[PDB]
């Protein structure tokens, strides 16, 4: 189950 | 340690730290920028979020490795537990720091839907990360704190944003993960993901080519989860 | 901070930190183990080396990103230089820490060829990393310190180890990189890599299947460099 | 030009 990766601006 | 550096220099160095994949530095720079007391721009909010997502993401991955080893062991001594506890404490400290920034005073000064939803989504996420490792008297209160932040963000985004807004979509994605992984509510998770996806699909016709790409990207993540859950 | 923890617990936690990809922790645990004052086993030496290779490897990668940005800029202000300097100082501190462990007192207590060559190779490597960022009065002395450590290690390994020994091969590989990248001696680098490869090829027939795999792995790295250099 | 990776025990 994937949340927002959100690790790259 | 950042009180003596200009706000603009902190932002510039946060961008450099991202390019160098120095996310602990990036987070410290953005923490310094927040503590200057001015509201954050859209780009600045993204830098804050990216920095701490990377830091806590590394801590969560390490915690899961160690928690898995610890579960298999249950005699090697106290070492696996001790070290899992150390990582867990550092993770909780980072989550507390982010939540402290939101509470002092990012959220209360956030008046626009875009900023307020962004910060409330963050608040839900970092309580969710606390909930992932919680086991004591306050696990239920931690879960309800995540739920409450997500819910307020959802209510605003449904009133103030179009169904394709990327922040609205990412909030719904993460709230659905909260339902599935934290709240033991897989049907709620599936229902939210489906309704979010379908409402966005119906609004894509209003978007430019670049906005279409932004929205369909996150819609695919909703679809990926639904494929895994059904 | 590790003085109160058992040596064996430090080693156990270093292994856990590697599994969790927490290399700063791993290095601190292995630094604590070294400071207990006992010699290190083969496996323990590898843990020490792996930990600090990862830590400094991340710092070197970040330094190169920032140094490249800084070179392109040469007006954005002092920020790129300031932050490159910060990373550079942290990198130099890690190198100094490792070199301090080797000097106090790993090398002087290392009597066997396998341990002494291992530590002298490390000493060459971390002076090489200092040389990569050096620009002042001591750049030449730093380069000669790397050269001297590598040379002593080479002399021992040629006397005491077979040409296929993985430490002997990795030492020659890294000394050849020193020649090519640091000492401006590409012909020496090429000659060392070729002679090392050919002498190993001729000794493979003596090895077991598992030793053969270990040696040919590093021989391929020598070949990769020769392909790039010729 | 590659040195020993040396990042996995
Ligand atoms: C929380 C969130 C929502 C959307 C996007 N996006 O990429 O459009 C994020 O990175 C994060
Ligand atoms: C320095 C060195 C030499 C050999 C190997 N090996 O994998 O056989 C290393 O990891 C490091
Ligand atoms: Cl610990
Ligand atoms: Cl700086």
């Amino acid at each position: 189950a994937g949340s927002i990766p959100g690790r790259r601006s | 340690a950042m009180g003596s550096m200009e706000r603009a220099s902190l932002i510039q160095k946060a961008k450099l730290a991202e390019q160098a994949e120095r996310y602990e530095d990036m987070a410290a720079f953005m923490k310094g920028a927040v503590e200057k007391g001015e509201e954050l721009s859209c780009e600045e909010r993204n830098l804050l979020s990216v920095a701490y997502k990377n830091v806590v993401g590394g801590q969560r991955a390490a915690w899961r490795v160690l928690s898995s080893i610890e579960q298999k062991s249950n005699e090697k001594g106290p070492e696996v537990r001790e070290y899992r506890e150390k990582v867990e404490t550092e993770l909780q400290g980072v989550c507390d720091t982010v939540l402290g920034l939101l509470d002092s005073h990012l959220i209360k000064e956030a008046g626009d839907a875009e900023s307020r939803v962004f910060y409330l989504k963050m608040k839900g996420d970092y309580y969710r990360y606390l909930a992932e490792v919680a086991t004591g008297d306050d696990k239920k209160r931690i879960i309800d704190s995540a739920r409450s932040a997500y819910q307020e963000a959802m209510d605003i985004s449904k009133k103030e944003m179009p169904p394709t807004n990327p922040i609205r979509l990412g909030l719904a994605l993460n709230f659905s993960v909260f339902h599935y992984e934290i709240a033991n509510s897989p049907e709620e998770a599936i229902s939210l993901a489906k309704t979010t996806f379908d409402e966005a699909m119906a609004d894509l016709h209003t978007l430019s080519e670049d906005s279409y790409k932004d929205s369909t990207l996150i819609m695919q993540l909703l679809r990926d989860n639904l494929t895994l859950w059904t």
